[PDB]
């Protein structure tokens, strides 16, 4: 049972990123999905939150408008489309997967999580 | 008409669990326990989590001592109905224990303080089973036996995969420990790759269905086993494996299993198994009884203990079990006899070398069966299937037909049944799970038919026409004209 | 630890060819032994299969009434002789000690089976 982030970089501010999140060993069919970052030196914090039938969607104050979520059951990745980045925006972006209330975007427990991956404004 | 359905707002249920004494019905979920009635009507709920968690930390978790913790899920690894209590294991805080008052789960009786690595008894990681059973002792202390699989991601030497555990010790603070002999022994956990399906109790002994990786062998191959400990052998003298197959070696991969459950007779002395070509297709049914795995289990131990394990025609048929440096032996003929659960004078960890083999009572083209449920109505033999894809099958096996899948329907699309079928007290109803629901399922749904012409249009061995009264019934409801082979006509 | 195969090689649609699945320095065990092939950007499919005392055979539907499974314990060798042969029999065929692919944990080289028109 794996879940593996893929696309960081480093980009400028107003730039945009693409971070997929892929999902082995498991289906992700009935599971809520949430993407989470680590910034150095701080706590873990909640970006975004989809859940199992992509009806519902909630947000960090932070990111509203600039940052999304969508969710592909059949290729059992999620996507989260950065826009707008901002230097506040550094940090190691993980996606996790919680078998609990999926039928809400809560995210607050979590059942798996991936290694991460660095994503840097300048 | 009327249904009857147990949702969390899309929380997962991992277990399900009955009290024989009263019906009531004990469900584990993901950071819930919930007691339910007959009817799952919600009497009680408990949280277990999320709890701020790492598999690399030790219970009590200090916050400050942890500081790789984010909150984690705890979805339920065991479930078990004991004499006076309910055993609940979760998978967060190394696997520990706990016991609650039946009948009012939220009373929690006995949590150890500080469990060491000695209590740590489930599986910390919800993608790995964990299976167990309640027995017990000679002086009927009651004792827990535990199946769990390969995680080590964490921390300690690896749990033995199957552990004879104590309930009530004389310390209450060592509960759920086993002593330091009453285990199985394996060296490389990683490599055997256990995954455990079943357990249950036969006679005197203690009996577990799982797969695993058979390293001496060529290709390395993942293949059925079944196990065998007396209830009583606090060293594991006793314990010994055998292969289980089915269609002549085309399948070696049992998925689920259950023996026959009814009003009669309790717990059935035939083992059937779910294969399916699936690893950590055409799905088939075999039938295992009991007496042949204690027969082949028996001359296993005949044979490594008094003939090197080796048959007459000098041929290897058992063998020492795993990485255990040990031998078969030369013993007297009659130490068997003497000693039927071993001593600390012959070998252990034993394992045979041939195969129990079966042939498949019925095959299932295109399904992924994931759990299995039998019972009897009037000598006929009935059995429930659930499949991966979130289908209910229900067959007809014995004694004629046999390949009769005569209903199905769908509980949840998409989404794998349970392996915790349970039927209610007077086997009217099966209780079925898949990941977020749970459902009360009438074995015979037969009053939904009104002419004589529409009960048997929909063949089903619980149902039949009735002419005393008007109604398409079950046969000790009656003369009685059974919808499955018809003695006779309508008008 | 590990078994060979061997007697591949290159005929015509038609014809036939024995293949060899042997045990070197050890004696076959009471394990069922199945035939496996991979044809080229396929993925790996099960072919035949034989229990310990040869009492039970499987053959998939593509090579049923053609291919024929057998176990000699006193060569320590399961042979499948190859019968009627078609250029979609061309693939790399392989043995091991299970009938199902998914079971399987170790691989080996295989033989190669070319089958021209
Ligand atoms: C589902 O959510 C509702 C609304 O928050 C709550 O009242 C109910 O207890 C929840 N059910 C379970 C089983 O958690
Ligand atoms: C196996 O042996 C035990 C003790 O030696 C005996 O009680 C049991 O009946 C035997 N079972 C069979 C199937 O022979
Ligand atoms: C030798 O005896 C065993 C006894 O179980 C039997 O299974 C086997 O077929 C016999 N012959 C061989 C092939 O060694
Ligand atoms: C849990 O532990 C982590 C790591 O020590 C800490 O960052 C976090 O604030 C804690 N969460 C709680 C207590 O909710
Ligand atoms: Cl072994």
């Amino acid at each position: 049972v794996q879940l593996q982030e893929s696309g960081g970089g480093l980009v400028q501010p107003g730039g945009s990123l693409r971070l997929s999140c892929a999902a082995s060993g498991f289906r992700l069919d009935y599971y809520a999905i949430g993407w989470f970052r680590q910034a150095p030196g701080k706590e873990r914090e909640g970006v975004l939150c989809i859940s199992s039938s992509g009806g519902s969607i909630n947000y960090a104050d932070s990111v509203k408008g600039r940052f999304t979520i969508s969710r592909d059951n059949a290729k059992n990745t999620v996507y989260l489309q950065m826009n707008s980045l901002k230097p506040e925006d550094t940090a190691v972006y993980y996606c996790g997967a919680s078998s609990y209330n999926t039928q809400r975007a809560e995210c607050y427990g979590m059942d798996y999580w991936g290694k991460g991956t660095q994503v840097t404004v300048s | 008409p009327l249904p009857a359905a147990f949702t969390a707002n899309g929380t997962h249920l991992q277990h399900l669990a009955r009290d024989p004494t009263t019906g009531t019905l004990y469900v584990g979920a993901t950071n819930f326990l919930f007691q339910l009635s007959p009817g799952l009507q919600l009497e009680a709920v408990v949280s277990t989590g999320p709890v701020n968690d790492s598999r690399d930390c030790l219970p009590p978790v200090i916050p400050d001592e942890c500081p790789q913790a984010q909150p984690t899920n705890n979805p339920n690894q065991l479930l078990l109905v004991s004499p006076e209590a309910l055993v609940v294991c979760g998978s967060v805080h190394q696997g520990i224990c706990e016991l609650r008052s039946l009948g009012q789960i939220r009373q929690l009786l006995l949590r150890p303080e500080r469990p060491g690595d000695t209590q740590y008894v489930a599986a910390n990681d919800p993608a790995v089973s964990t299976v167990g059973l309640v027995a017990q002792g000679l002086v009927g202390e009651p004792l827990l036996f535990v199946g769990r699989g390969y995680t080590s991601r964490g921390v300690g030497g690896g749990i033995p995969p199957i552990t004879t555990r104590a309930l009530r010790p004389p310390d209450p603070q060592a509960a759920f420990s086993y002593e330091e002999t009453a285990k199985l022994a394996v060296g490389r956990l990683s490599e055997y790759s256990h995954h455990f399906v079943s357990a249950f109790v036969r006679g005197a002994s203690a009996y577990f269905l799982f797969l695993r990786r058979d390293l001496k062998a060529p290709s390395r191959a993942f293949r059925a086993y079944v196990s065998r400990v007396c209830l009583q052998d606090q060293h594991y003298y006793s314990y010994v494996e055998l292969p289980l197959a089915c269609q002549g070696g085309r399948y070696g991969l049992i998925q689920a299993a259950a023996v026959a459950t009814s009003k009669e007779v309790a717990r059935g002395d035939v083992l059937f198994a779910a294969f399916s070509s699936v690893a950590p297709g055409t799905s088939v049914l075999c039938a295992f009884p009991l007496d042949e795995v204690d027969q082949l289990a028996n001359y296993t131990r005949d044979a490594c203990y008094t003939r090197e394990g080796r048959a007459e025609n000098g041929t290897k048929v058992a063998d020492i079990a795993y990485d255990v440096l040990s031998d078969c032996a030369q013993l007297p003929v009659d130490t068997p006899d003497a000693f039927p659960c071993g001593s600390d004078h012959t070998p252990s960890p034993m394992v045979s070398c041939v195969p129990l083999e079966a042939t498949p009572i019925l095959e299932l083209p295109g399904v992924q069966l994931t759990a299995v449920a039998v019972t009897m109505e009037d000598g006929h033999t009935i059995a429930f299937l659930g499949d991966s894809q979130g289908q209910l099958h229900r067959v007809y096996l014995g004694p004629g037909r046999s390949a009769a899948p005569y209903s199905k329907q769908s509980i949840q699309p998409g989404s794998p049944v349970n392996r915790d079928l349970t039927f209610d007290g007077t086997f009217e109803h099966l209780y079925v799970a898949t990941q977020t629901t749970l459902v009360k399922v009438p074995v015979a749904p037969c009053a939904q038919h009104l002419d004589c012409d529409s009960c048997l249009a929909h063949r089903d061995p619980y149902c039949g026409w009735c002419v005393l009264l008007g109604r398409c019934s079950r046969r000790s409801e009656c003369q009685w004209l059974w919808s499955f082979q018809p003695e006779l006509g309508c008008l």
